[PDB]
RNA sequence: CUCAUGUUGCCAGCACGUUAUGGUGGGGACUCGUGAGAGACUGCCGGGGUCAACUCGGAGGAAGGUGGGGAUGACGUCAAGUCAUCAUGCCCCUUAUGUCCAGGGCUUCACACAUGCUACAAUGGCCGGUACAAAGGGCUGCGAUGCCGUGAGGUGGAGCGAAUCCUUUCAAAGCCGGUCUCAGUUCGGAUCGGGGUCUGCAACUCGACCCCGUGAAGUCGGAGUCGCUAGUAAUCGCAGAUCAGCAACGCU
């Protein structure tokens, strides 16, 4: 079905379904369904548009979205990269930030093992 | 290792016995509850005014004679090497090589 | 009845045994009630090391500072018998817990 | 981090220096050795020089730099590539 | 009365071999609520199979130590020993089967210079 | 950015 | 596999002019020439710096990977050149022998 | 064993079936100590075969084993510049064992969504004469035929 | 395996509380714990053997043929390593190569190598319910009972110098039940943005933990190569010390 921008799956229990939005994990999913009063052992196939409306209401009332989340990620990163912080310097260099290894590992942030 | 730092560890222990006994602990008793003056204490600041050697964190358990500062054993106050040698010379209470 | 519990500690079983026998003999003198040397288990403190300096960690040496233990529950505490027992001098590998 | 209940680490030396500066209501360059002090927005106009193991670096403070320690803005390691 | 013992790698269990039914008691439960494993059941019952005395002797025992397998082995050992105490003449067909040997396969001390008992680290020649 | 509220949470 | 000879130049504590590096890489290419089985060449350039020495100032350890059998050449001399060349000739003996026994 | 071999372990009989090749089977499919898991998998699969065939699964099992169990296999040797493969007869112990090894390892790479189903269908297929186990056994006989020439070595 | 043996541990025959329960009086009965001691020695039956060693089959026995594992490293080499555990012969410093201090670094990184851990899934992941282990550690230390916090933890201190109390009456893999249905997924968890907890004067460089969101590379791995013969391998978990607090997946 359609929602805040994720073309939802079909054979996925709702706890699994909601998680395919950028702003949700299983914790928030279960919490939302508890607030909504609808079971989680259902299918998008047997889903109701009124229930979709309830879902939309709760999430847009008490949670942020794709755009807000990605904008805010950019906001923190542009903040700490323009104010001259150590974290921001590492973000510029494409390097780990939390005090990790640089000598050997950290190919997840350096890219694949291009040989030198 | 060095007579200097051995002396310094001893001296820090004495400074501890002076001030970490009460004057670096009653402020923690100030700082633990919710009813503290932390709102306006500056007991944090008076603690900063106390020396750095107030704390036992700046200590280091050195071997009582040699001062091999690593490989310390608190059961003995000694380092692994002297412990070997003297257990090995049979100069300790009920200490022996073992099996199981 | 009234009870008194003595918990002995030492490193050498030979000494704990000899002292237990001498003590129970002194208890036997004044007819005071004995339970005897009820064996508790042993402690096994272990402290591994390395033999040599600067490297060779694969080589090691173990040590074990045990502590043998005995309970001797004494009953019928005649204070004359207490005056007898309190003031025996024993080998120094033993320490005692009169309670 | 320095938890709420304790309150921040705003060390007494430069606290006293800034008390002087804001009681005079004029703001000047300041030299300090304390990376470990966190920030209040009281410092926004104030200017600090901070040590890199080698020398000092005068640096000006700003609104959004609060919640941080100054050593975040003092570069410790030079690295230039290969 | 009858009272005997079995042991298999820290699996001690005492046994009261009653002349009753084949009703088993294992600290307030039975051979299928405790030990839901038919292989363990087979190990425990095989002496009864041997002497053809299933449903002739009840048991009361206490679980203590070990895990399921050690407990089962110690149990059948103790039962065999109780049967020898009831009558020796079944013995020469039991050691024939080895339902009497106290399994001397115990754990090895984890040694030094290794990761565990025998698995050394990867020996590079570099 | 919302530092006036940061140091209402922090005091 | 031609640049696959994993050069490893190194000296614990020596004044190492960077033309010694040219020497080493060239003398190791010289045996790239006649052994196409090569992965690793860990190499040292060591110095004992004792007084009133026993005629043997510098020292070298060399080891090389082949497909299975690894090679080992150790040497000793007064300076860089005899060390390089001597360990080279010992490796040459090893490798002539290895490619004679390979078939 | 430069001084000599040592005995084989005394397999138990099955509590349910009356055959020690089944305990051998669970101990060859075992992985990471989960012996009871092996047990329940095998019993479920054999009873699946029972409802597939209306009879005991043990007979079709041993029939599959008659299909996939060789008595001849290969044993290499390096000689004179070119290593030669050689036929060598196989005693029934290692015959059954290697047959079961084939059986499991070519069961694992099937697509029945579940080991119990993969295994049961493989056993049925080998009783029928279709399994990759049988295929590999035929490849082994093919090799022995291609290299009969080296039997005079008698080794 | 025998004798002795009874608390802080067993507790059958007994009695008494009966929800938390050996909980308490009571019995040394099985365990048990700690001490002493017989027992295995080709000792014995037989077959081979210079009739010698020695070995091949048997009995009993718990074990059978140096029962198993440890500890114990002949002379000596490798001018192996250690003048930084220590001590030491020589030369050098002494207004400094010494020495007291605050900051920083030893955690840098375009790469290579070596040791390991969790993964690449259905023998599986997730949720729920239920059971049995040994082992050690603990005083200006260990810490629950009740509750709040999502949970890290939070005041509180019973009770313990300790088979008593904390160590849940000591666990996890496992058993049973429900869903997921072969997939870049309910795999996998990195990396990163937030918000918090704790120890410390102090968490930026440079700490661990928690919650939220984030959800990457990776689809069993080349030449070749490491380890392992029995409770061994392979796997799950726990504990201890060094420790203020942590890189502990390491070590034992």
């Amino acid at each position: 079905a359609r929602l805040v921008g994720v073309d939802l799956p079909r054979d996925k229990r709702m706890e699994i379904a909601l998680t395919y939005i950028y702003g949700i994990g299983r914790t928030r999913s279960n919490e939302i369904l508890a607030a909504t009063g609808i079971d989680k052992n259902m299918r998008t196939k047997d889903l109701t548009d009124d229930q979709v409306t309830v879902l939309r209401d709760y999430i847009e009332g008490n949670l942020k979205v794709e755009g807000d989340l990605r904008r805010e990620v950019q906001a923190d990163i542009r903040r700490k990269i323009e104010i001259g912080c150590y974290q921001g310097l590492r973000h510029r260099r494409g390097l780990p930030v939390r005090g990790q290894r640089t000598k050997t590992n950290a190919r997840t942030r350096k890219g694949p093992k291009r040989t030198i | 290792a060095k007579k200097s730092k051995i002396v310094k560890n001893e001296q820090r222990r004495e400074l501890v016995q002076r001030y970490a006994e009460r004057r670096a602990e009653l402020k923690r008793t100030i700082r633990d509850p919710a009813s503290s003056p932390e709102r306006r204490a500056a007991a944090v600041s008076a603690l900063q005014r106390l020396p750095r050697d107030s704390s036992p964190v700046r200590l280091r358990n050195r071997d009582v004679v040699d001062g091999r500062p690593r490989g310390h054993l608190r059961k003995f106050g000694l380092s692994r090497v002297r412990v070997r040698e003297m257990a090995h010379r049979g100069e300790l209470p009920g200490v022996r090589k073992a099996s199981w | 009845g009234q009870k008194i519990r003595i918990r002995l500690k030492a490193y050498d079983h030979e000494a704990i045994d000899a002292s237990a026998r001498k003590i129970v003999e002194t208890v036997t003198r004044t007819g005071a009630s004995v339970v005897g040397p009820v064996p508790l288990p042993t402690e096994k403190n272990v402290y591994c090391v390395i033999r040599s300096p600067h490297k060779y960690k694969d080589s090691r040496e173990h040590f074990e500072m045990r502590t043998h233990k005995r309970l001797i529950d004494i009953l019928d505490p005649t204070p004359k018998t207490v005056d007898a027992l309190m003031r025996i001098d024993l080998p120094a590998s033993v320490d005692v817990n009169i309670q | 981090p320095r938890s709420l209940k304790k309150g921040p680490f705003v060390d007494d030396h430069l606290l006293k220096k800034v008390d002087v500066q804001n009681e005079k209501n004029t703001k000047q360059v300041i030299k300090t050795w304390s990376r470990r002090s966190t920030i209040i927005p009281d410092f926004i106009g104030h200017t600090f020089a901070v040590h890199d193991g080698r020398k000092h670096v005068p640096v000006f403070v700003t609104e959004a730099m609060v919640g941080h320690k100054l050593g975040e803005f003092a570069p410790t390691r030079t690295f230039k590539g290969h | 009365p009858i009272q005997t013992v079995g042991r298999r790698k820290e699996a001690v269990v005492r046994v009261r071999l009653v002349p009753g039914t084949g009703q088993f008691n294992l600290d307030g439960r039975t051979l299928e609520n405790y030990f839901p494993n038919k292989v363990h059941q087979q190990l425990i019952k095989a002496p009864l199979v041997t002497v053809d005395r299933v449903d002739q002797f009840d048991i009361y025992a206490h679980l203590d130590g070990g895990g399921p397998s050690g407990q089962a082995g110690a149990l059948r050992l103790a039962i065999a020993r109780a049967l020898i105490l009831v009558q020796p003449e079944d013995r020469p067909a039991l050691k024939k089967a080895g339902f009497l040997t106290r399994d001397p396969r115990a754990i090895e001390r984890k040694k030094y210079g290794l990761k565990k008992a025998r698995k050394a680290p990867q020996y590079s020649k570099r | 950015g919302q530092v006036e509220k940061f140091r209402r949470r922090y005091g | 596999e031609r640049p696959h000879a994993e050069v490893v130049v190194k000296g614990r504590n020596v004044e190492v002019p960077d033309h010694f590096r040219t020497y080493v890489s060239e003398k190791l290419s010289r045996l790239e020439r006649f052994d196409k089985t090569i992965y690793l060449f860990d190499v040292e350039l060591d110095h004992e710096r004792n007084r009133r020495q026993r005629k043997n100032c510098q020292h070298v350890e060399i080891t090389a990977r082949g497909r299975g059998p690894v090679v080992r050449g150790e040497a000793c001399a007064d300076s860089f050149y005899t060390a390089f060349e001597s360990a080279v000739q010992k490796l040459e003996g090893r490798l002539r022998r290895a490619k004679d026994r390979r078939k | 064993p430069r001084k000599g071999p040592a005995p084989k372990r005394p397999l138990v009989n099955d509590p349910v079936y009356g055959s020690q090749l089944v305990t051998q089977l669970v101990n060859k499919v075992l992985l990471e100590g989960k012996k009871s898991l092996a047990e329940r998998i095998v019993y479920g699969a054999l009873e699946q075969a029972r409802e597939k065939t209306g009879t005991d699964p043990v007979v079709t099992l041993k029939r599959a084993l008659d299909n996939v169990k060789p008595a001849l296999e290969v044993r290499s040797r390096r000689v004179g510049g070119a290593t030669y493969q050689v036929p060598v007869e196989v005693r029934p112990d290692r015959s059954t064992t290697l047959a079961l090894r084939w059986l499991v390892n070519f069961s694992r790479q099937r697509r029945e969504k579940t080991m119990v189903e993969r295994l049961a269908n493989e056993i049925l297929d080998a009783s029928n004469g279709l399994g990759a186990s049988v295929k590999r056994r035929e490849d082994t006989h093919k090799m022995a035929e291609a290299n009969r020439a080296f039997a005079h070595y008698r080794w």
